RNA sequence: UAGCUCAUGUAAAGGUAACGCAGAGAACUGAAACAUCUAAGUACCUGCAGGAAGAGAAAGUAAAAACGAUUUCGUAAGUAG
RNA sequence: UAGUCGAAUAACCUGGGAAGGUUAAUCAAAGAGGGUAAUAAUCCCGUAGACAAAAUAGCGCUUAUACCUAGCAGUAUCCUGAGUAGGGCUGGACACGCGAAAUCCAGUUUGAAUCCGGGAGGACCAUCUCCCAACCCUAAAUACUCCUUAGUGACCGAUAGUGAACCAGUACCGUGAGGGAAAGGUGAAAAGAACCCCGAGAGGGGAGUGAAAUAGCACCUGAAACCGUGUGCCUACAAGAAGUUCGAGCCCGUUAAUGGGUGAGAGCGUGCCUUUUGUAGAAUGAACCGGCGAGUUACGUUAUGAUGCGAGGUUAAGUUGAAGAGACGGAGCCGUAGGGAAACCGAGUCUGAAUAGGGCGACUUAGUAUCAUGAUGUAGACCCGAAACCUAGUGACCUAUCC
RNA sequence: UAGCGGAGAAAUUCCAAACGAACUGGGAGAUAGCUGGUUCUCUCCGAAAUAGCUUUAGGGCUAGCGUCGAAAUGUAAGUGU
RNA sequence: UCAAUGGUAGGAGAGCGUUCUUAACCGCAAUGAAGGUAUACCGUGAGGAGUGCUGGAGCGUUAAGAAGUGAGAAUGCCGG
RNA sequence: UGAAAUUUUAGUACCUGUGAAGAUGCAGGUUACCCGCGACAGGACGGAAAGACCCCAUGGAGCUUUACUGUAGUUUGAUAU
């Protein structure tokens, strides 16, 4: 009927209009003994998803 | 033309008949190459596999619950009062009357982009922003919000 | 007209080439198979009140 | 009293195209395996019904003035979850 | 539920036959369709319309009757749905996988209040909104057709179309449950070949039949493999993917063409398919011939164009109507600023003590709708393919046991 | 005495020309990273057989390697010498 | 004029042929439709018609649309 | 009187080489009037047998266990009876 949106693939993701999405930053859960000082001073924050990746959006992501 | 029925461009081209003949070929192989999950029935893969792997969106943390108060007011510009003038009471009665958006959350804003084209006071809101009110409200306006 | 006429209407199926019509008629397959035509004087709310 | 006998009432047993309802109810699959899930409470099976059945009249929804039994379809929209 | 009437034409040419060609004429609620020896409006069935049923099964309208209801103020007290709500545990359904878990329904256990009442408002405690369960019935709009016709087809033409156009669920297999075939066409009309002759008979051959007898009973049409019979050339000193190219020589004369059929001889030449790194293959596979026999559509998304209009595009479902069209129907949907999880802010926004920087942002400039094409995704989803799994059913005459 | 079964002087022996799980119908065109098959004509351009990960090694997912379209041509990058 | 034209899986473009298409356009048909058969034509190809003969009813055009749509090959199948 | 299996068609020689690495069909070279008929087996990796040996499949069955999950069954206790 519909293609079904992945509703926790969506709590995944966040994109933006006439541009890319947001990703969130990996090994910034579970420990942070082993991970650097400056990887705590940087890695709150992330940058974004790939380019030649993640083309496999299609279209998993759909209209969220 | 119904002696001699034509078609235009663009609109009509071979839809490709794939999977017959020596030409195109394609029924040999479908552009695939034979001896591969690949090369089967079905079209059976699914999109995101990190090839058993877990997958870039599976290494990705929650975050962010949501609100289920979540309520906004379906902004418009200034630039539809560029349109209009006065339309005195600027409202949502103006809005849908205007026709810019008839589905609406609940209220109404404008941006301050946009031009102060308009001259009238009374304009009825729910909810304009202060960027804005410095605009309007500096330009000849007089807030009526909710 | 839209009075809907009875006499050519409740007839002339068998005369070979009259196509009975209205302005509820219209389409293509109306008027590019015929191509020839007759017409009721009042075309103009026959043919204008929509068009 | 059990029990027995007689009489009266097709009642009613039964055959059933498909739809329904209710009970009883899997597996294969898929999840790249698989124990959670799915498949689906679907396959089957049994019973109960009619021309349809259920269905229904708020011990309802909602959240502000907000309506006023149900039912079907579109929508919301794969939206909330 | 029986049916009834029901208009409108002649000749010539052709042929076995006109409705075909030709010449003319008519009709008109009937030029739908089907027959007729060959294509019909006027030949017929019919058709459009217009009539007809006692019995027949109904539908609908009018009639009093075929019977139980109302408002209304006040409130003496009663009532209003008890193992009932609830609570414990175990379940299940509800999107809800025990979860913060609502709410409902089960088993089991415990057990109220009852109008100053009680319940719901996703644990729950107060305020507010709504309702009155724990008693019963309720048409209508909906689902699907074995069936009854009225029918419609960018359905299908005898491997199709129902397994089954044919005495099909037939024959036939199997004890059974089950399975499951093959096959239609002469000719208009059998007018089906009188007779005569051969022949044991069949069958033939003459005659005659018919437009036609290669048309003769499985009969229209008749390839294809197979077998032939005749035919011009060549071959019985030759060891070839069986070929080209040239060509002695021979024979014949054509979609009239720098003709064809040959071909001695002579040069050079490892069949076709999938797979592979590489197959000529001693790697597969193919007896041959003919028929069938495989990338779709349903809905969705994306891309690309086409068209339309444009910050305005857009009607869905539905209604109308000929399964028309058009018209109605704006409910809703897309774009028309985002930033941040969110509070929120907003052409800025978040992050951060920052108004520092960074981050995304208008700067960074149009889409919408439809179509069409490719790809997508749910559908067996390009097919052919197991060993499998479970349910339902059948089975002790083989055989094993037992009586 | 009938298959999640039976029988059994027991081998994994048989249960109707026949069994380590019978036969028939449905699920269900089960499924199948594995085998085979793929049909009309042309033109133009033109491969890889590698890296990284992977219950992965005869398979996928990127990236390198083609093709077409579009936007300009980092104002030349490319490619030589 | 110059330059290009090996080409598999690959990708792009274009065209042929079949059938149905009410469409029309517009004919053929018994003096012979279709279909078959021989054929010493044409077309880059797929493909197209000419004639001879069988044969005795539907078929062709054009252009466009729509497709169970282009046949060797699978222990393909069925029939011979 | 009269079949079966069988297969790209083939007027199918030899040597020595070559080659998916062992020739009938290929290169070089040799011998051979044409066609049979009765018997024979070295080939034609002869057929018949999509290897039953080995290996692989995220393949399945069956079996075993102090694998893990369960199930019935067995045995406590609660508790209505």
């Amino acid at each position: 009927p519909k293609q079904k949106t992945h509703r926790a693939s969506a709590k995944r993701f966040k994109r933006t209009g006439n541009g890319g999405l947001k990703r969130f930053r990996a090994y910034t859960s579970h420990r942070f003994h082993g991970k650097s000082v400056k990887q705590r001073r940087q890695l709150r924050k992330a940058s974004m998803v790939s380019k030649g990746d993640f083309k496999r959006i299609r279209r998993m992501v759909a209209t969220m | 033309e119904l002696h001699s029925l034509k078609a235009a461009e663009g609109s009509r081209k071979v839809r490709n008949r794939v999977g017959r003949g020596t030409s195109s070929g394609n029924g040999k192989t479908s552009g695939r190459g034979q001896k591969g999950q690949k090369s089967r029935s079905g079209g059976g893969v699914r999109p995101g596999f990190e090839g058993g792997q877990t997958e870039l969106f599976r290494r990705m943390p929650k975050r962010g619950f949501l609100n289920v108060n979540r309520k906004e007011y379906a902004i418009v510009n200034l630039e539809t009062l560029n349109r209009l003038e006065d339309g005195a009471t600027v409202s949502a009665e103006t809005l849908v009357a205007a026709k810019i958006v008839k589905d609406v959350k609940s209220g109404v804003k404008v941006l301050a982009n946009g031009e102060l084209t308009a001259k009238n006071l009374t304009v009825k809101v729910a909810k304009v922003s202060a960027a804005a009110k410095a605009a309007i409200e500096a330009a000849g306006g007089s807030v009526e919000e909710a | 007209p839209n009075e809907g006429n009875e006499f050519a209407e409740l007839s002339a199926r068998n005369l070979e080439n009259v196509k009975v019509t209205t302005a509820n008629s219209a389409s293509v397959l109306d008027i590019v198979s015929a191509d020839k035509l007759l017409v009721v004087q009042s075309a103009l709310t026959q043919i204008e009140e929509v068009l």
